[PDB]
Formats: C-alpha cells, structure tokens, sequence
C-alpha cells in the first residue's frame, strides 16, 4: 500500500512531467486563424490539466490517510505529495499563462483587423469628402448638394456606430488588463482622430456646396425676376408692390453676395443686380 | 479659437487660420487673393506614404511632415501664406512638388505689408520665427505637397 503509493506519485510526477513539456505549446500564432486553432487546441489541454486534479487530490487524502495511521515512511510519504502538490501547481500557473498569452495575441489580431477596415473606410470616405465638382448650373449644383448631404448623413450614422464599437472594445480590453495596452491605447488616439478629421472635411465640403448653390440659386432667381418684370410690363396695382418686394430681396442678396466673391465672378453678380434693377425702373 | 483639423472655408472677404491641434501651424488667405468661395484643406502626410518621397542626398533629412494644401492645382490671385513648424553644419529649404513625382526648391520680407491686402493680422518678425522655428511659405498656389528640410 505504501509500494503502491510509490508508483502511483512516480505516476502523476511523469504525467504532470510530460504535459509541461511536451504537450503545452510555446508556439506564438502568426495571425488571427492561427490564434483561434492554438486557442482551442489550448482550451482542452487546459481542460485535462484541471481534470487530472482529482487524481492529485486523491493522492493527498492517501498520503495523508497514510501518515494519520502513523506508517514508518509517514515522513517520506507526506514529503513526496508536497513535491507532487508543487509540481502540479506549476503546471497550472504554465498553463494559466499560456492561456492569458494566446488570448493577448489573439484579441489583438481581431482589433488590429477591425481597425485596420475602419481605417480604410475613412480614408475612403475622405476621397468622396474632398471631390471639387462644383456643378455647371443650378440643376446639377441641386443635384450634387442633395447627394452629399445623403452621403453625409449616411456616413455619419455608419461610422459613428463603427466608430463607438472599437472604442468600446478597445476599452474592453483595457479594462480587463492586455499586456499591449498603451499599443492599443495609441491605435484608439490615432483613429479617433481620423474620425474627427473626416466629419470636418465632410462639414467644409458642404459649406463648400452651398456656397455653391447659393451663387446658381441667385442667378437663377434673376433669370426668374426679369421674366416676371417682362410678363408684367407686357401685361395688378397689388402684384406689382409684391413683385416690387421680391425685387427688394434680390437687392439684398446682391449686396451680401458681392462681399464674397472678386474680379469675374463678383461683377457678373452686379451686371444681373443691375440689370434687374434697370429692368424695375422700367416697369415703374 | 477657431482653429481647424484639416480644412476651413474662406471667401474673398480673406481669412486666417491656425491649425487646432498645431497652433504653429498655421494659413493666411488675404483679403481678395481667391475669386469665390474655396475650401482650404491642409494636411500633414508622413513620408511613408508617398510613391516618391523627397530624393535625399547624403547629409540631407526631412524637417517635417509632407504638407498637402488643396485644393491641389489651386491659383490665387496674389500670394499666401502658410506657416510650417519644422524639427531642430546645415540650412532650411522648402521644397514642393506640383504632382508628386518631382521635387524642386521653392522661394519675401518687405512684401509682408503689402500681400496682408490691409488684414488687421500681426505678422512674426523672420527672427521670431527662427526661435519658435517655423518657415514661412509664401506662395501663389498650392502644389500637391510642400515639405521642409535641411542640408
């Protein structure tokens, strides 16, 4: 009984021997795919060291069963469970490591992946942001003000999503304790950033638009204007007061309108006040 | 406080702006240099991301980021001006490419009064920048990337 307790030590010593040495794994995963297998495969062999507890747990209560009952080698019994207890504890701790190793590399390979999409997303988005089609007349500059608003408002909702749930995550694993943290932490700063960066490039870009559109939607509202003087002139004492009003408005944008403009462009703005005005008098 | 990320309108009314992460860093479009509104951007680029980064001789080194203006192409009517901050025997040069695959050297100090077009804006002494060190380009039009360095 004392012989059998012996081998059964000897036994568990070889077992624990080989699982720290031969079966756990020091092997580093080259990419996500890798991790997850390695991971796994871990896991279980994790699962049977665990297992294999109540064998050493069972060793004990004999090592001690035998030395209660005041055995001659009560001393070295007792003695050789300690070693085996030891022993088994730093097979737990290698494997508890490792364990702690494979999900570090292996979360990291996820977020790397996840931010290197979003990343690419913005600098995507940011092409779309910096486009200088200004549009030919005031139709199209309608038609490139309404998209980019589309565009804007989708992109907006998607990427702040996007956006939120790397951060959160990103969080996570802070917050749980990863051995790259500060890596992590520079990744979060650097694509927050970008972020920030894309939604003022899409704001000027639409400053830009309407700006646009307000210089067609001026020009087009004299177009309008002179029609309508030209309908009346051909042509009521109410109509002519409201058209006269309109007419005033014009004036008014013509005015804030030339602030911004120069040369070419800020004369053109004035030759069609004018001409509108002239126009007016005329009807008068 | 009003400083920008990367870009910021301006109009003939003219306009000044500092980058708001880079106070140093900063843009001056005077009064009556653009025709319409325009939409400035301005953006550091690191290196590495070039297909032809600037050729370096032997003792020569990149002072700063690649800087792109845009929009790329863009013709003012008279100069602006765009201060850079750039990295502490050897000389500042600016260098500027039009569409990236050459680079060339590019090159005021009484013209200050005069380029402003009357903006109540209170321009660095060429010695204050040297302390601080900023470069001061002027230019009247934006090439793909300008950048700063030293032989």
């Amino acid at each position: 009984e004392a012989q059998q307790y012996y081998l059964d030590a000897d036994e568990a010593e070889a077992w624990i021997g080989e699982q720290e040495l031969y079966v756990i794994s020091d092997e580093i995963p080259k990419d996500e795919e890798g991790a997850i297998v390695m991971l796994k495969r871990h896991l279980r062999q994790q699962r049977a060291v665990e297992d294999y507890g109540r064998n050493i747990k069972q060793l004990a209560s004999r090592a001690q069963g035998l030395l209660s009952a005041g055995h001659p080698e009560g001393e070295q019994i007792i003695r050789l469970q300690g070693q085996v207890d030891k022993h088994y504890a730093g097979l737990k701790d290698v494997a508890e490591e490792r364990k702690r190793k494979l999900e570090n590399m292996y979360h990291l390979f996820q977020l790397k992946r996840e931010t290197d999409d979003l990343e690419q997303w913005i600098s995507e988005k940011e092409l779309v942001a910096s486009s200088p089609e200004m549009g030919q007349d005031f139709d199209h500059v309608t038609l490139l003000r309404d998209k980019f608003r589309d565009f804007a408002r989708e992109t907006g909702a998607i990427g702040q999503e996007r956006v939120d749930n790397v951060n959160a995550f990103i969080e996570r694993l802070i917050d749980a304790g990863h051995s790259e943290a500060a890596t992590i932490a520079e990744w979060k700063d650097g694509l927050n950033e970008m972020w920030a960066d894309l939604l003022e490039l899409i704001d000027t870009r639409m400053q830009l638009l309407a700006a646009s559109y307000d210089l067609h939607r001026y020009f087009y509202t004299g177009a309008e204007i002179l029609g309508l003087i030209d309908e009346k002139h051909r042509e009521f004492e109410r109509d002519v007061h409201l058209l006269g009003v309109q007419v005033q408005q014009f004036q008014d944008v013509a005015t804030r309108l030339q602030t911004a403009y120069a040369g070419e462009k800020a004369e053109a703005i004035q030759n069609k006040e004018q001409e509108v005005s002239a126009a007016w008098q005329a009807l008068l | 406080a009003t400083g920008f990320l990367v870009s910021f309108m301006v109009d003939a009314r003219g306009g000044s702006m500092r980058g708001s992460r880079h106070n140093g860093l900063r843009v001056v479009i005077p009064p009556r240099t653009c025709a319409a509104p325009t939409r400035i951007t301005c953006r550091l680029v690191k290196p590495q991301k070039l297909s032809t980064p600037p050729p370096l001789a032997e003792e020569e080194g990149l002072a700063s980021r690649i800087i792109a203006l845009g929009p790329t192409g863009a013709q003012f009517l008279s100069p602006v001006i765009v201060e850079i901050p750039h990295f502490a025997d050897r000389e500042l040069v600016v260098l500027r490419s039009e569409n990236g695959s050459v680079w060339k050297e590019h090159r005021g100090e009484s013209y200050l009064d005069q380029i402003l077009n009357g903006m109540d804006e209170e321009l660095g002494s060429l010695e204050e920048l040297e302390k601080k060190r900023v470069c001061r380009i002027i230019t009247t039009d934006f090439p793909l990337y300008f950048v700063i360095m030293s032989r």
